[PDB]
């Protein structure tokens, strides 16, 4: 939910698979777990936690404490129910869903949120339920049901864009598409981070700045970043936040890797050990290092390696076999010269390579009329 | 999108017997390499 | 009659057959006309005239 | 003849363990094949067939219709008996040196399932002759303890051909230190032997040199840009305009099909 | 005898492929003429413009 | 051997027949007919002698191209009296391996074919000097004809591109 159960009970990765961080997690779970009812979360995921000896005495609570503000928000159902009005009944099934996504289950959430979600008046507040199910869906890490309400409630607005309303799910956005791997669709979604707040609900504005910029560190070039972030304040104004990202941004925009090799292994462990950024923290390293070979590489025709060994400060056995993997599996550039020791390549992919990106349409789309011809006549 | 997962699996699976993350490695390989 | 049929049936082959060229000529002649009238009436459409409402 | 189609499946299985003769299902079981589909026999015979067809190593049939048998059989169950299929897939497809791995299915038994054979299937792209057949034998009990090691005892010998293949998708020239110790192979004979017939082949190029003992190269395998073009894809537009123009062809016949009733 | 069954019975099963392939003269001389008559009919069209 | 009724009992002598007709098809360059005849013979009938997979281990040392295995392995071979026929298929093999490494590119030096030709006597030299007709330096093979074709001078190929666009006109103008 909104709470901050969401975050504690978010902690749930680290708290799991690492064995070192796994003490100030359940330092905060267990002090936490008496607040929004996280008897459910933690009882589910007991198996990751300490032994039963005082796991047993807080439970005889909890179990009462959920069944006396269940059955006070029944009465309450029951008391606004069998009356005129609409907005009353709508508080109370979805105060009863708030608390039924305060212990975690989705079960009556999810008909107390579809009779809601049928009681809409109109399509704002039914666009705020599907926000009510996308603040458990982060939670829940599922992929279907968070964008059948968006894609069915996405549609028909006629309202107009508000200020956070529209911005919050434009921050959903930058969620799933954080999580998916499509970066040339997802470069635009943080380009209104202007109106943006603290929001307590799923992310804090300094974890979104810190989310984005590795999106927009790498999945864009030096001319999208001088048109969108360097000309833009936003970077210019947070970057005293934390004195590292300046580095990280200068030393990349500047193209100096003795300090970014250097200072990589905290982009290295810091990318790791998070919800939804780790299981991709692999595909950002790669990423990034063939970006940075293509950046050095494209106004770089011929290469020694005396002054790559010395700029990027690390043995040649490691770039050979590097630049050994990345021509054929990377497939950045064209054959590497080694007869002097001096990397050496051409690059032909302007005049005629140019001329030659439309050749794969021509054999797809010729495979494609070959398709044609066999609906002829059947 | 799973066409990508061919490379992150190929390159992932690939560093995945040895030399996974070798990152840290490398501030103890300047001074040694 | 029975045998008949193929012999008879040639004379229909014959008189079949020999449409052959003379839709080719009737569809490289009459496009040929078409864009003869075609420019033609094109032609009439002149740079000099009035402007009305 | 769908029974007697269902009675040779059960047939075909009781020559499936242990029969190894080709006189007289092969060439001699092959029929009209009249439409004997039953949404499931596809599958299941065309993994008999397959099977039975994964002896002499088909590379090119095998594997796209077997992927899409694979692919078939949808209505009861995908998981728990495509996994002896995509067992023998996998299997089978490492054999060319490119081996996908699990991609689009997402279930939890061919996960456990490939387990023991994983760092296998992944070790064969690398191909390390010394470590992996330690690594093979180490801790192999089910692959290898399938029968007979037939596959397995070839794929020991096929380490290297993968190995070099990966070689030909890689550069093209070999050296005599650097790649050829790095292949655990320190032999100048075999080596410009086998480079000599990837000459041969005419897909690529190279040369040989000897100076000082070493042997140079001047890797220039630049494609045919400024480089006899009018010769180079000549043919190609020649080719592309004769497909497109028979596809000219294919969308003037089908208005006269429209036209010819009316 | 068994050669108006046989011999003059295959040669007129071959004699009704030819008139498969007269019926592919004959049926593009059906869609050719259909043509033939819109273009006639465009041109004459034009004609009375 | 290729017959219906299988009640026919298998020889003894059945796998050596076999035997020497894959020696005769490896012999006269059928190798192609080796692969595709790699189906039928995988009848595990013996497995255990070294004369059932001694020709799939020898035609796979071919392939690969390791000579050194074979005449190290040479050794390897039992009393079996097929060692001579065995001396006949590296004698008409030696014309491949040796014709395949003594191709000349750009050049060879001799101190490498005196490990990879045969022994000092004189058959390669004065056999290979009356059958490729090359020149003979100080001690060294030169490699002459090689990558000196002259390009063509464009004259033909217009030619055959005004055919093919005479081609163009009659097939996209043909119906009309």
């Amino acid at each position: 939910p909104k709470n901050p159960d969401l975050r504690i009970a978010q902690l749930r990765f680290l708290l799991s698979l690492p064995e070192h961080r796994g003490d100030a997690a359940v330092r905060d779970e267990l002090m936490a777990a008496v607040r929004d009812n996280n008897m459910a979360p933690y009882y589910e995921a007991l198996c990751k936690s300490l032994d039963w000896q005082i796991d047993v005495d807080l439970l005889n609570k909890m179990k009462k404490a959920n069944e006396d503000e269940l059955k006070r928000l029944d009465e309450e159902l029951e008391d606004a129910e069998k009356n005129l009005g609409e907005s009353e009944i709508r508080d109370a099934m979805m105060a009863k869903a708030e608390y039924l996504c305060r212990i975690g289950d989705k079960e009556g959430a999810l008909t107390a949120f579809r009779k809601t979600y049928d009681k809409t008046v109109a399509l704002g507040h039914r666009l705020d339920i599907v926000f009510y199910l996308l603040r458990i869906g982060l939670f829940y890490m599922d992929n279907d049901l968070i964008t059948r309400n968006t894609e069915k409630a996405k549609s028909l607005i006629e309202e107009g864009g508000d200020w956070d309303r529209r911005n919050r799910l434009k921050v959903y956005q930058g969620l799933y598409c954080v999580a998916i791997r499509d970066f040339k669709q997802a470069a635009e979604l943080f380009l209104d981070t202007v109106s943006t707040f603290t929001s307590y609900e799923l992310m804090d504005y300094k974890t979104f700045v810190t989310y984005t910029v590795y999106v927009s560190m790498i999945a864009l070039e030096r001319p999208d970043l001088r048109e969108k972030v360097i000309k833009g304040a936003e970077i210019l104004e947070v970057l005293h936040s934390l004195p590292a990202v300046r580095q990280y941004l200068f030393s990349l925009y500047e193209c100096r890797y003795s300090v970014f090799f250097q200072s990589l292994a905290v982009v290295e462990q810091e990318m790791k050990k998070d919800w939804l950024f780790a299981p991709h923290y692999r595909y950002y390293v790669r990423e990034m290092r063939i970006h940075a070979y293509s950046q050095l590489l494209e106004s770089y025709r011929s290469l020694t390696l005396g002054y790559m060994a010395e700029a990027f400060g690390v043995g040649v056995e490691f770039i050979d076999q590097e630049l050994s993997r990345f021509i054929a599996a990377g497939r950045l550039h064209c054959k590497i010269d080694k007869v002097n020791e001096i990397v050496e390549t051409n690059r032909p992919d302007s005049k005629n390579w140019q001329y030659q990106e439309t050749i794969k349409k021509g054999d797809l789309l010729l495979n494609r009329v070959q398709k044609l011809s066999r609906v002829i006549n059947m | 999108v799973w066409e990508d997962n061919w490379d992150d699996d190929n390159v992932e699976d690939d560093f995945s017997n040895q030399l996974r993350a070798e990152l840290e490695k490398h501030g103890y390989k300047m001074e040694t390499s | 009659d029975l045998y008949s049929r193929y012999k008879k049936l040639q004379q229909e082959l014959e008189f079949l057959e020999v449409q052959e060229e003379y839709i080719k000529d009737e569809q490289k002649n009459l496009k040929k006309e078409f864009l003869h009238a075609q420019e033609e009436v094109k032609r009439i459409q002149s740079i000099p005239l009035v402007i009305g409402q | 003849a769908d029974g007697q189609a269902t009675l040779l499946n059960l047939l075909l299985r009781n020559y499936l363990h242990y029969s190894l003769y080709d006189q007289a299902e092969k060439l001699v079981s092959k029929s009209v094949f009249p439409e004997q589909a039953n949404n499931n026999e596809w599958a299941r015979y065309l993994y008999y067939t397959g099977r039975i067809k994964a002896i002499q190593l088909e590379y090119s049939e095998a594997r796209r219709t077997m992927t899409n048998a694979l692919r078939k059989a949808p209505q009861h169950t995908a998981v728990g008996f495509k996994q002896t299929v995509h067992k023998l897939l996998i299997v089978v497809e490492l054999l060319l040196g490119e081996i996908p791995d699990r991609l689009q299915f997402r279930q939890p038994s061919l996960k456990r399932s490939l387990m023991p054979y994983f760092l296998l299937t992944q070790a064969v792209r690398t191909g390390n002759l010394a470590k992996f057949n330690q690594v093979l034998d180490q801790f192999g009990e089910k692959f290898q303890a399938d029968g007979t090691y037939t596959l397995i005892i070839r794929l020991r010998h096929n380490v290297i051909k993968t190995g070099v293949r990966m070689i030909s998708l890689s550069y093209s020239r070999i050296s005599l230190a650097d790649i050829a110790q790095k292949l655990q192979l320190d032999s100048p004979e075999d080596a410009e032997f086998i480079v000599a017939k990837a000459i041969r082949d005419g897909v690529i190029e190279a040369s040989i040199n000897h100076e000082k003992g070493y042997v140079q190269s001047k890797e220039m395998i630049d494609i045919y840009s400024t480089r006899e073009p009018q010769l180079a894809f000549h043919q190609r537009i020649s080719f592309c305009l004769d497909i497109h123009n028979m596809s000219v062809k294919a969308m003037r016949f089908p208005p006269k099909s429209y036209n010819k009733d009316l | 005898l068994e050669e108006g069954k046989a011999g003059s019975g295959l040669r007129q099963y071959y004699l009704s492929k030819i008139e498969e392939l007269q019926l592919i003269v004959n049926d593009k001389s059906q869609n050719l003429r259909r043509l033939q008559a819109q273009r006639n009919e465009l041109n004459a069209k034009v004609r009375l413009l | 051997y290729f017959d219906y009724k299988e009640q026919l009992p298998e020889s003894a002598y059945m796998h050596q027949l076999l035997g020497l007709n894959l020696l005769f098809l490896l012999s006269q360059n059928r190798v192609a007919e080796f692969h595709t005849e790699l189906e039928r013979l995988p009848a595990k009938d013996i497995q255990t002698n070294v004369y059932i997979k001694h020709p799939v281990s020898l035609e796979q040392y071919l392939m690969e191209g390791s000579y050194n295995k074979v005449f190290l392995a040479k050794g390897n071979i039992p009393a079996e009296s097929y060692t001579f026929f065995i001396d006949i298929l590296l004698d008409t093999i030696r014309d491949e391996i040796a014709g395949c490494i003594e191709k000349a590119y750009e050049k060879i030096l001799f101190t490498e074919a005196t490990r990879i030709l045969f022994f000092n006597t004189p058959k390669k030299m004065t056999d290979y000097a009356k059958k490729r007709g090359w020149v003979l330096g100080p001690n060294n093979y030169y490699s002459f004809a090689s990558q000196q074709q002259k390009p063509e001078d464009t004259t033909i190929p217009s030619t055959e591109l005004a055919k093919q666009v005479i081609e163009y006109a009659r097939q996209l103008e043909m119906i009309v």
